[PDB]
């Protein structure tokens, strides 16, 4: 419910820095990383009672929200850092 | 006569002034020019108070010139000084003129603002954004004269805070006065609206490239600046480094350099005070600290009877020239 | 001799640790003997800066020294006012993301201002801009349960502030009709709880830090003592999308007589403008006239108008001048010649003639609201009959 708004909501952030500075080229990173959460959010809410394959999905999620902070990290260097600190602190804040 | 002119409080004056003795003007005709520079300078804010923001590329100019100027008046060339001073007296009581030819006199918003920005950024580092800054703001371009061209000895933000303060380098002031400016924005004349939002634009395009000066830990930073000028004292005192050594091997090296009774102030006021700063979480602790490191070093420049050490050279010539002369005379 | 002097008097080391203490044990009046102090300092300062002309050899490692020793009391009296911390809440409580999706920090600022709601009289009318605040928030997580609380007690709250007021009343269009506040805050306070009950929203941010724009300049002027602290890393992105709405919204792109519409006003500014130069360089090959002078102070003072400012009295305005004009171009030479201008100001009125026919054109929708703005002493007696029944 939360992440899917706070990427449109630096997306508008990452706009409105576009107009006054040189990055627009991180947010096609953001895209594909809210994209793909869809993928598993078909199976977590196809459930009706839960599933032992759910455990093996959840991993995959895990670990690629643990490869999306890298991600970040690596845009955050490079670019205006604050828009992406405060969405690492959400995800760090509530692992 | 030493028992009637001796002294006990300040005894490294020349200590300091040897260390601490930035590039000064060596001539009475190159000071009145720099006199003279500094009463044009004084005057010209009179005017970058009154103009438009699409004049703020040759005000860029104009900040620079003083820099050649300042930077030529230490060379000690005063040829094509008083020329290029009447030049710029031309273009300046030029944009004086057309000051007087404004209907709509623009008024300064968000430079408190901008003010601000400037006290989280006046480093020597980073002058140019300074130097992007000045015309918005109420800054004596006088003092960022000393930033492209470091005469400073000290942290330079304390030639601004203090007026006729220090809290909003260390809270959030600023970004609540956008605020409440940003809402009063309109119930405004329409001449002050070509004009206002012209800063708000500048005004994004300032903040975006201050931002990672605004996140650092402005307490972890003014203890670590102390620190990088108080090792300092130390090592020129007692040679050597206090981040290579240890504080009761540099205690008992005093001794082996230096008297005893200013000893007592290096370590009464002036130890501890490191002692609190290497422990400096709080800003009390900052604030005592920084008030004993401050106490410290007003007896060891000040004495209690009168001493200068620049007269110490100029007495040695007057001696010079007077052997000289009964040498001659001889 | 002078600085002997200067220490002697106010920097002894004796006189220093008084403040010290002072500051220390949390002792009154200390912070204007600060004063005295930064005020001496300066008439040293300014004193020798003028002084001598000739040598910052050693004064400006001087000032180096005392700049310091103020500092330091400085940042003392800046932890002093955290030993007054009333309320353990800043502004920009409500102007980051952080603070909202955190369901449990939002509500553990409640209980710190629940002391600001039932301080402050009635006709306060800036507390009861932020109850409404906490409501949309509920709508903004969704309908958690948590919330609950907040959401019943505010709208307690609320009501009380309501029945309260009762219990002391015991003891062009409109402005032709006539011929023949609360209102709109309670207005507001009843859409909100419509708007809770939809269906959904897919909430974002950037609606909801706006709202935090209002408040937290409301509760930063009215309420001091309060919490403070250093900037943070994820406030920024409300100031800076605030400023790119205010900013876009003098540039962007339906209502008559009470709406302002800038982007025609900006128009009317420099097309009128153009004229005010025109004339003023005009009134210099003939000195002087009344015409001239009368349109002049027109167009300056319709210049030195608001921004707000509704449109039927510009218009009247604009064909005042225009008609001064028209008189005075009729009479002067055929040289002068601004046909180019009267006729993009007659072009423009023409077109906000449009604008003044659209709102006649509906003209209902406007009358189907000043029957909605009654809901807001509606509400109060529904939840005085319904929520009143089991509580």
């Amino acid at each position: 419910k939360w992440l899917p708004s706070l990427l449109d909501y630096a997306a508008q952030t990452l706009s409105v820095i576009s107009k006054y500075s040189a990055t627009s080229e991180q947010q096609k990173i953001l895209l594909d990383a809210k994209s793909t959460l869809s993928s598993f959010f078909v199976h977590f809410n196809s459930s009706r009672i839960f599933d032992s394959s759910f455990i093996e999905s959840y991993s995959r999620f895990e670990l690629f929200i643990n490869e999306l902070l890298k991600k970040l990290e690596n845009a955050k260097e490079t670019g205006n850092a604050f828009v992406f600190d405060i969405i690492i602190e959400w995800i760090k804040a509530n692992k | 006569f030493t028992d009637v002119l001796q002294l006990s409080r300040g005894h490294s004056i020349t200590l300091l002034w040897d260390i601490f003795r930035k590039n000064y003007p060596t001539t009475s005709n190159s000071w009145l020019a720099f006199e003279k520079l500094i009463n044009l300078s004084e005057k010209f804010d009179k005017v970058r108070l009154l103009q438009f923001s699409e004049s703020y590329n040759s005000i860029k100019d104009l900040m620079d010139v003083f820099r050649l100027l300042n930077d030529d008046v230490l060379n000690n060339k005063l040829s094509e000084f008083n020329l290029l001073l009447s030049k710029l007296e031309d273009g300046i009581n030029e944009l004086e003129l057309i000051s007087n030819k404004f209907l709509n006199k623009r008024k300064h918003y968000f430079a408190d603002e901008f003010d601000n920005l400037i006290r989280y950024t006046f480093s020597v580092d980073t002058a140019e954004l300074i130097k992007e800054l000045a015309p918005a703001s109420s800054l004596a371009t006088q003092k960022l004269t000393k930033l492209i061209t470091n005469k400073y000895n000290y942290p330079p933000i304390f030639d601004v805070l203090w007026t006729e303060f220090t809290s909003t380098i260390f809270s959030s002031q600023f970004l609540e006065d956008v605020v409440r400016k940003s809402n009063n924005l309109k119930s405004f004349s329409g001449n002050q609206i070509k004009q206002s939002i012209s800063d708000a634009e500048l005004l994004l395009s300032s903040t975006i490239k201050c931002s990672p000066n605004l996140l650092k830990s402005q307490m972890e930073y003014y203890k670590n600046m102390l620190l990088s000028w108080l090792r300092k004292v130390i090592d020129i005192h007692v040679g050597g480094d206090c981040l290579k050594l240890t504080l009761k091997e540099l205690c008992s090296l005093i001794e082996e350099k230096t008297a005893s009774e200013t000893r007592v102030t290096f370590a009464e006021y002036i130890f501890p005070a490191l002692d609190l700063a290497e422990s400096s979480k709080s800003l009390e602790e900052l604030g005592e600290a920084w008030i004993t490191f401050g106490t410290g070093l007003l007896l060891l420049f000040v004495p209690d009877s009168p001493y200068d050490p620049a007269i110490h050279d100029y007495v040695l010539y007057d001696l010079f020239l007077k052997t000289k002369t009964f040498s001659q005379n001889l | 001799d002078e600085w002997m002097a200067f220490l002697s008097s106010t920097m002894s080391s004796r006189q220093i640790k008084e403040l010290v203490s002072s500051y220390k044990c949390n002792s009154d009046q200390s912070d204007r003997r600060l004063e005295m102090l930064q005020q001496n300092s300066a008439h040293f300062l300014n004193r020798l800066e003028s002084g001598y002309s000739k040598f910052a050899d050693l004064n400006d490692i001087l000032a180096g020294y005392i700049y310091s020793i103020n500092f330091g009391f400085d940042l003392l009296k800046l932890q002093k006012s955290k030993d007054r911390a009333s309320f353990q809440i800043s502004p920009l409580w409500s102007m980051d993301p952080i603070n909202i999706s955190c369901a449990e920090n939002v509500l553990s600022a409640y209980h710190e201002l629940s002391r600001f709601f039932k301080k402050g009289d009635m006709e306060d009318t800036s507390i009861e801009k932020v109850l409404m605040y906490f409501l949309t928030l509920f709508k903004f997580h969704k309908r958690d349960t948590n919330l609950l609380e907040i959401f019943e007690a505010a709208l307690y709250t609320l009501y009380s502030r309501w029945s309260v007021r009762r219990f002391r009343q015991e003891q062009y269009e409109a402005d032709f009709r006539k011929l023949f506040n609360l209102d709109d805050i309670y207005f507001k306070l009843a859409d909100t709880y419509i708007s809770v009950f939809d269906k959904d929203h897919d909430a974002n941010f950037s609606s909801e830090l706006k709202s935090g724009a209002i408040i937290t300049t409301i509760l930063s002027e009215d309420l001091k003592n309060t919490r403070i602290e250093e900037l943070k890393s994820g406030s920024l992105s409300a100031v800076i999308n605030t400023l790119d709405a205010e900013t876009q919204s003098f540039k962007n792109t339906i209502d008559f007589y009470h709406d302002f519409s800038i982007p025609e006003f900006q128009k009317a500014g420099d097309i009128i403008e153009t004229v005010l130069k025109s004339v003023l360089k005009l009134l210099k090959q003939w000195p002087e006239h009344a015409t001239l002078k009368e349109l002049y102070r027109v167009s300056q003072e319709f210049l030195n108008y608001p921004i707000k400012t509704p449109l039927a009295r510009q218009l009247q305005k604009i064909e005042q001048i225009y008609t001064y004009l028209a008189e005075w171009e009729k009479y002067a030479s055929s040289e002068v010649s601004l046909n180019n201008t009267v006729k993009l100001i007659t072009d423009l009125i023409v077109s906000w003639r449009k604008l003044e026919l659209r709102t006649w054109k509906g003209l209902f929708n406007s009358e189907d609201a000043k029957t909605r703005k009654s809901i807001g002493k509606w509400w109060f007696y529904l939840y005085e009959s319904i929520v009143i029944s089991n509580f």
